[PDB]
């Protein structure tokens, strides 16, 4: 009965998976809260990967948030807290006016157990970037568990992974010193299980190379969506996206030199 | 419980410090405004540094001291790790404060902070000076790496004059209804050499064991060569006489060879009777012997040569 | 509201007081980088800044190194990726972090794009001589990057001639920054003052710089002490506040040397108003500089304390001797963290006594200690003569070298035809010459 | 089988000799519930360690080990140990009996300033629940911030009285006899250090013992702890003062090499034997004490045994031209 | 004949037991008698003391005619104790005045005899002291439900405060990155009596502890499925772990708080 922001996650585990989704490449991040929902972008420490989040008001059993508020917080701390909450728990975000902190209430069906944590906010001078929906040369999509395996496999061979989309065909290559690694997957659609289908909307060929380390970090969003969208263009950062019932977690990875 | 008076009567506001007036006022003003620069407060033991900074901390943050001040002293972990995390995290902390106020980080006993750590502190207080300000307290600023030094104001503190020591001494006397003597107080002043803490501590130990604070009682807890005797030894008209004072009243009574010299120096210093030129040549001698005592040769012989050389000068 | 060093921080290389020569040398290198790359970094241009992947800035505290590196980067459109001592730069994390950006482009470089470098990094590895045990193998891995990077790399440190910095020697373009010029700092400080609504005697603004030994960051902080201390500055206050400020916060080390050297304190009368106990106490007002201060100017006074028929010289020799003795005492005090109980004696032997021997009227003027910066010269050169020895040890102790490397100067400077002849016939290279040239000079 | 030095270690406070003023005040302090932080300082073998150990027993009895925390130079006490182990014990209640805890830091002067500083800050923050006792040979080697935190009790050298008493005790529980002025010699040579007395006394209970009822003489002692004797010493002076150089230079050269003596020892003894004469001019005294004091000093740094000796002869001789 | 004949119903028993000591306690002299085994020890800090009591009821056979003193090292013992299959039976065997104890593992179908020797640790100490026997408050909850609350809060502070208020068990932690508070009440699930939480209070209790120890404590959660906790101001808290014929109890000293 004393707040300017009061959201209540349908599932506690959600906000955790959402943050464990990128708390390894980004440390400090500003969460912009408004009427419709929560939005947040943050650049990598090496300034190579841009991370953008979007949590729609449809992910909360109840979402208030009167005025627009900025919640700058350290993901390592916030992560320690979320780790507290158990299964049968309704995580509720709470923020007063011009906060210095933030409360995370872990209630339970059985009103005989209540656990609330306070988290001191950070002062973040975010270099706000202008992300604009672009027209990428190629736009594929595949199971996140697969993209994960592929990325993990190849990363053992090289520090760089080349993604080639030629003649409607997805090809990942890794050329190291010990040897090379090549994986190719052709589009299809299994009506048996639509989620295991490989899509591909090419318009122009694409040959980009990404740092293996950043892909190993992006594949961590493979707990939010069973599928991963990848949009590539010779003149722009790659875009890896995971879909959330009410939003998404997207990554913009800058390529290497030609 | 046994509340030490050094703690019980610790200045809780910049006003109560009988410090270095000039400098303290400088602080009083920063307390009213708020543009507190990073600063290194250095000086001898017990003159009011740690008190000072903490008092400045309050008048600046009031009810905010609790969340806007982070103290880290020699009893805490202050290595590379803590500096790169705790401290950094604090400066990055969000805390809404009045226009000219900033969070304060107090690193006391800063001359104990390893260089590597200080080195990792540099960038933090440079990048977040707009919300966080640092205060370093030490005896040797010499131990603060220069990069940190150039980032802050250096405030030197001076030993407390006997007058100042005397004032806070009486203030405590009234609030404790302590039975004192003028000579008794002169004994404390004389044995605290500008150290308020030292003075108070003694004062209490003196009352705790003799109630009445008189020279005799004071020098009892101090248990060092009584100034009077030491004096009567340095002024003896005959070298034979003074050597007897050293033999009968000092050495035979079991006082440390270090104890003898130190007092001798202290007494020679206040020997108004003698002349500046003279007291100094003596000191030069007492010191030479002193350093000899420190190099191991703390023999009776040495003390004798000391008095001998004294007379040679006080006769020429 | 903000610290002054902040609000008055350069915004263009067109505001870096001093080192202008080195700033240029820097900016250039960062310009011909693309080409140097195009040419596999094997074409040492007319500047030499062409065979170097990375540059190594170095110099005393607060002289603009960190300002230049950042500024030179922002001027050529590049994006900055920096790290410093507050970060963990161990070989492990180094190889798991930045190693990945050595050949990558800025993700910010896109949402910002006519910029020709906007999508490229300039890696600023700052405060490198600060990498402690919290950075195992950091310098090594860092020095290895200077050879295999594919983007401009800028490293900053305070002591380039250190053992920990050895691994960086031959691998990069090291541009030196010396202590900015007084006129530069004096001019700058004036500008500040004017904007800060106050005036100061060019003699005060002058000695500050002398005390700050050139630390432009320090003077700025030290100069923000006035307006911050007093509540309201007025028309008259300006001329008097300088006193309380100068004799307390600012040039306190001077008011000490002043008082100490005033003969009025040693005369029978004042001799009891300002007792022996007070004179000694003045020492504990800055027991760091006081000894340095007295030694600095105990011979620039018109004594009024000399015994009848005692020459200025004679009294000086007596203090000279005492200054000497006090040193012996200091050395021991600094040989055992547990010897502070000797400071009073040092007070007498290093200041009060010497003073009393020549105190009186101030002939010249109180000067800062020459010993400090003079101790830099001597030191910074022993390191040179040293590396020179560990290159000639093949051909006498490092001592016997500076006292026999005299003849060499001739057959190495003589006329400057027989160029290559002697040079190479010495087993020396480029740096082997550039280095031996410095000291010899 | 403990060497006497340890064998006769005070088991309780009533067994400590010559430190009564300390024992009484301390005990009064405990009985009155006003025990302050303690600093026991003094030279070697004066009863410092014996005293807190005993004081601690008497106070806690058997709950000792679980209520008292003791560390000494043999232990690790750097800054880490201070904020941790020490600090922990100081901020944690007792598990058994109720009351205040006691931390004993022996040979604290062996600690570094960094550690001392940290120690002090701990003692400051937990003074309202725990008691500290610091022990040292030199207060001056202790940080003023640490010293200023406790009440001091200087353990002075054991007075004739005390040492004569303990000698009596050891002579009983040990079939041993000590001639009149032999006990006196042992005293004058122990410089108030009870430790050196018990040491020589057993360096005889295993030397002269044959009929198990012999008598220890002045000699047995002077020779035991290799120290001059009035006769010898007081003789070497005469040879220096009267006889020619060559002759005196011989007397000294023999007396010290035939008795294993060292200038250092001789000098000292002479200075005192000479301190009672009624010299003519005062300068005689001065220059004498001066040079002798200079000699003694140069020796402590190892110069040239031969020269330094001739120096002593010279100094003593030269000065006696009045 | 064996002066000390101790056969454990299941070798898997003496294993969960020693897991409580193992970490917080160094060396522990085991004193045997005619009714079972008992042992105690204390932290080098003298903050926590462990008291073990093993009754014969948890033995398939016990015979220790004359009392014994078995000094031994837990790290060495814990090893020997792992060499046991879940199909063997442990048997403690010590002779007159043991110079080393013997553990015997045996099957019941195939001839397999595992006999390990173990030198004994003599520390010349046997101070067994206990004084408290009536606390202002007694509570109980599942050993797992506890160990959780503990490690959660351990993340935000070095100290954890178990605040017993009017029918409300409260655990709190205040630290650098934020605060943490878990308040569970006494409840009983007719269908799940084990997960029930009982609390009998008399006089309020408020005492803080050092998470350090509190952590090593929740390791005894391996000895049972439910931990008992008794509090009393200015008095060592008692954490007991129930066992069929005995128990493992921890006595943790608080911190002077004013
Ligand atoms: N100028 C002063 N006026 C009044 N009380 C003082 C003054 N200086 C010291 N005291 C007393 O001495 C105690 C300790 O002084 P501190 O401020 O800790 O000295 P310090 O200069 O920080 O000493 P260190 O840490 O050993 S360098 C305080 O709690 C006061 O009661
Ligand atoms: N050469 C200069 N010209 C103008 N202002 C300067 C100069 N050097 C320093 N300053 C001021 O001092 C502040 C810090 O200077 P930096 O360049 O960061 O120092 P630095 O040489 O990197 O020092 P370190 O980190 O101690 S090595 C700036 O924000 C400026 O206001
Ligand atoms: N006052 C005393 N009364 C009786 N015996 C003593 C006394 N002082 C010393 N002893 C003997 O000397 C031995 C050493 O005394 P300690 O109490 O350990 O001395 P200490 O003052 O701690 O010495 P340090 O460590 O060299 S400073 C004991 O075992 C005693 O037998
Ligand atoms: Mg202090
Ligand atoms: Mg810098
Ligand atoms: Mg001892």
């Amino acid at each position: 009965m004393a707040s300017m922001l009061e959201a209540k996650f349908e599932e506690a585990s959600l906000f955790k998976r959402i943050i464990d989704g990128f708390k390894d490449c980004v440390q400090l991040v500003n969460f912009q809260c408004k009427e419709d929902g929560i939005i947040a972008q943050a650049v990598d420490d090496s300034r190579v990967l841009l991370v953008s989040l979007e949590i729609g008001v449809e992910a909360f059993q109840e979402y208030r948030c009167d005025h627009p508020v900025t919640l700058g917080m350290d993901l390592t701390s916030l992560s320690k807290i979320l780790r507290c909450g158990n299964n049968t728990d309704t995580l509720t975000l709470i923020a007063d006016n011009t906060p210095d902190s933030i409360i995370l209430l872990f209630e339970d069906t059985k009103k005989d157990r209540i656990a609330e944590y306070s988290l001191k906010l950070m002062d973040i001078d975010a270099d706000f970037l202008k992300i604009e929906e672009l027209q990428y040369d190629s736009t594929l999509s595949l199971p996140s568990s697969e993209f994960s395996k592929i990325v993990r496999d190849l990363s053992q061979l090289s520090d760089s992974i080349n993604i080639m989309i030629t003649k409607e065909t997805i090809k990942f290559v890794a050329d190291g010193d010990i040897g090379s690694g090549s994986v190719i997957i052709k589009p299809f659609v299994d009506m048996e299980h639509p989620e295991t289908s490989i899509k591909l909307e090419m318009d122009q060929p694409v040959d980009l190379t990404f740092g293996a380390k950043y892909l190993l970090d992006i594949i961590k969003g493979s707990s939010l969506s069973d599928r991963v969208g990848i949009r590539l263009s010779s003149e722009a950062p790659a875009l890896f996206q995971f879909d959330l019932k009410s939003g998404f977690l997207q990554f913009f990875l800058a390529p290497k030199f030609n | 419980l046994q509340l030490p008076w050094v703690e019980k009567y610790r200045p809780q506001v910049l006003s109560d410090i009988v410090g270095n007036k000039e400098t303290i006022d400088r602080l009083q003003q920063i307390a009213k405004d708020g543009n507190m620069p990073h600063m290194i407060i250095s000086g001898m033991p017990g003159i009011g540094k740690t008190t000072s900074v903490h008092c400045l901390a309050h008048e600046l943050l009031g009810r905010s001291y609790a969340d806007g001040v982070l103290e880290l002293n020699a009893s805490d972990d202050r290595g590379i790790d803590v500096v790169r995390n705790q401290i950094k995290h604090f400066a990055q902390k969000k805390l809404h404060l009045p226009p000219g106020k900033h969070k304060i980080v107090i690193l006391d006993e800063a001359d104990s902070m390893t260089a590597g750590a200080q080195q990792a502190l540099r960038r933090t207080m440079e990048l977040y000076s707009n919300s966080t300000r640092f205060a370093f307290a030490c005896n040797q600023s010499n131990k603060i790496i220069e990069p940190l030094q150039s980032q802050c104001a250096i405030l030197r503190y001076s030993k407390l004059s006997d007058e100042d020591v005397l004032k806070r001494l009486l203030q405590i006397i009234k609030l404790e209804d302590v039975k004192y003597t003028n000579d008794g107080l002169e004994a404390i002043i004389f044995t605290a050499e500008g150290d308020m803490r030292q003075a108070i501590n003694n004062l209490q130990s003196t009352v705790a064991g003799h109630g009445l604070v008189n020279a005799d009682n004071v020098f009892k807890i101090v248990d060092s060569p009584h100034p009077l005797i030491v004096k009567k030894m340095l002024l003896a008209s005959n070298l034979e006489d003074s050597i007897q004072i050293l033999r009968t009243d000092l050495w035979k009574k079991g006082y440390s060879s270090i104890d003898i010299v130190t007092t001798s120096f202290r007494v020679t210093k206040n020997l108004a009777q003698v002349k500046e030129s003279v007291r100094l040549e003596m000191i030069k001698e007492i010191g030479l012997t002193h350093m000899r005592i420190l190099e191991g040769v703390g023999t009776y012989l040495q003390l004798a040569s000391m008095l001998a050389k004294i007379h040679k000068l006080n006769n020429k | 509201d903000k610290l002054w060093t902040v609000k008055y921080a350069p915004t263009n290389l067109q505001q870096v007081c001093g080192n202008k020569g080195s700033v240029m040398k820097l900016k250039n290198w960062l310009a011909n980088w693309e080409n140097s790359k195009k040419n596999s970094f094997k074409h040492a241009g007319k500047d030499g800044s062409g065979v170097f992947r990375a540059a190594m800035l170095y110099g005393p505290p607060g002289i603009g190194k960190t300002t230049a590196a950042h500024l030179v980067a922002q001027e050529l459109g590049y994006d900055i990726l920096e790290q410093n001592a507050s970060d963990v730069r161990s070989k492990t994390l180094l190889n798991a972090g930045v190693k990945n950006a050595l050949d990558n482009m800025s993700v910010v470089g896109y949402f910002k794009h006519q910029n020709l470098n906007g999508k490229h990094f300039v890696i600023i590895m700052d405060e490198v001589d600060g990498m402690s045990g919290g950075d195992r193998g950091g310098v090594g891995q860092l020095a290895q990057f200077c050879r295999k990077t594919s983007t401009p790399l800028i490293l900053i440190c305070n002591e380039r001639n250190l053992p920990k910095m050895r691994p960086f020697d031959r691998v990069c373009l090291d541009i030196q920054f010396r202590r900015p010029d007084a006129n530069s700092i004096k001019s700058r400080l004036m500008t500040i003052a004017i904007r800060e609504k106050f005036k100061l005697d060019p003699n005060v603004i002058d000695r500050l710089i002398q005390t700050t030994r050139g630390d432009i960051r320090q003077v700025i902080n030290l100069l923000s002490t006035i307006s911050t201390t007093t509540k309201t500055i007025n028309h008259e206050n300006i001329n008097e506040i300088s006193k309380a400020w100068e004799k307390n916060i600012a040039l306190k080390p001077f008011d000490i040397a002043h008082k100490m050297l005033d003969g009025q304190i040693y005369s029978d009368i004042g001799s009891r108003n300002f007792t022996l106990n007070d004179k000694i106490a003045l020492y504990f007002d800055d027991f760091d500089f006081t000894p340095l201060m007295i030694q600095e100017n105990y011979l620039s006074t018109r004594p009024s304390v000399l015994k009848p028929g005692q020459s200025h010289l004679e009294a000086v020799a007596e203090a000279a001797n005492c200054i000497s003795l006090g040193d012996i005492v200091e050395k021991k005090i600094r040989s055992s963290e547990q010897l502070w109980s000797l400071l009073p004696l040092h007070a007498v032997l290093s200041s009060v006594y010497p003073a009393s021997k020549v105190a009186g009227h101030m002939a010249g003027r109180i000067n800062f200690t020459a010993w400090l910066g003079q101790n830099s010269k001597s030191a910074k050169y022993y390191r040179l003569l040293q590396e020179i020895h560990y290159h000639t040890r093949l051909g006498x102790x490092x001592x016997x070298x500076x006292x026999x490397x005299x003849x060499x100067x001739x057959x190495x400077x003589x006329x400057x035809x027989x160029x290559x002849x002697x040079x190479x016939x010495x087993x020396x290279x480029x740096x082997x010459x550039x280095x031996x040239x410095x000291x010899x000079x | 089988n403990l060497p006497w030095v340890e064998k006769y270690r005070p088991e309780t406070l009533d067994e400590v000799y010559g430190q009564n003023e300390v024992i009484t005040t301390v005990r009064k302090f405990v009985d009155e519930g006003k025990l302050p932080h303690l600093l026991f300082y003094g030279p070697p073998g004066t009863g410092k360690t014996s005293t807190i150990v005993a004081l601690a027993r008497e106070i806690y009895g058997k709950n000792y080990s679980n209520m008292v925390l003791e560390l000494n130079a043999s232990d690790d006490r750097g800054i880490d140990v201070v904020r941790n182990q020490i600090k922990d014990f100081a901020s944690t209640r007792q598990i058994f009996s109720k009351g205040f805890k006691l931390i004993i830091l022996d040979e604290a002067d062996a600690m570094t300033n960094a550690a001392q500083n940290a120690l002090r800050r701990v003692i400051e923050r937990y003074t309202k629940n725990t008691r500290f006792c610091v022990l040292a040979n030199y207060a001056h080697k202790l940080t003023p911030a640490l010293l200023s935190q406790c009440t001091r009790f200087r353990f002075q050298p054991l007075p004739q009285e005390a040492i004569e008493r303990r000698i009596a005790n050891v002579l009983v529980h040990e079939k041993l006899k000590l001639s009149p002025n032999a006990e006196k010699a042992l005293i004058e040579l122990s410089n108030g250090d009870m430790r050196r007395v018990l040491n020589v006394l057993q360096s005889c209970k295993a030397t002269l013992d044959n009929p198990d009822e012999d008598e220890i003489s002045d000699d047995v002692i002077y020779e035991c702890c290799g120290a001059p004797r009035p006769s010898d010493l007081k003789a070497v002076l005469k040879s220096i003062l009267e006889d020619d150089w060559g002759t005196a230079h011989y007397t000294l050269n023999k007396v010290r090499s035939a008795k294993g003596l060292a200038l250092i020892d001789l000098i000292e003894g002479i200075v005192k034997i000479l301190e009672d004469y009624e010299l003519q001019n005062e300068e005689t005294r001065v220059h004498l004490l001066t040079k002798l004091a200079d000699i003694e000093y140069s020796i402590s740094k190892g110069g040239n045994d031969q020269i330094q000796g001739s120096a002593v002869i010279g100094a003593i001789k030269a000065s006696f031209e009045n």
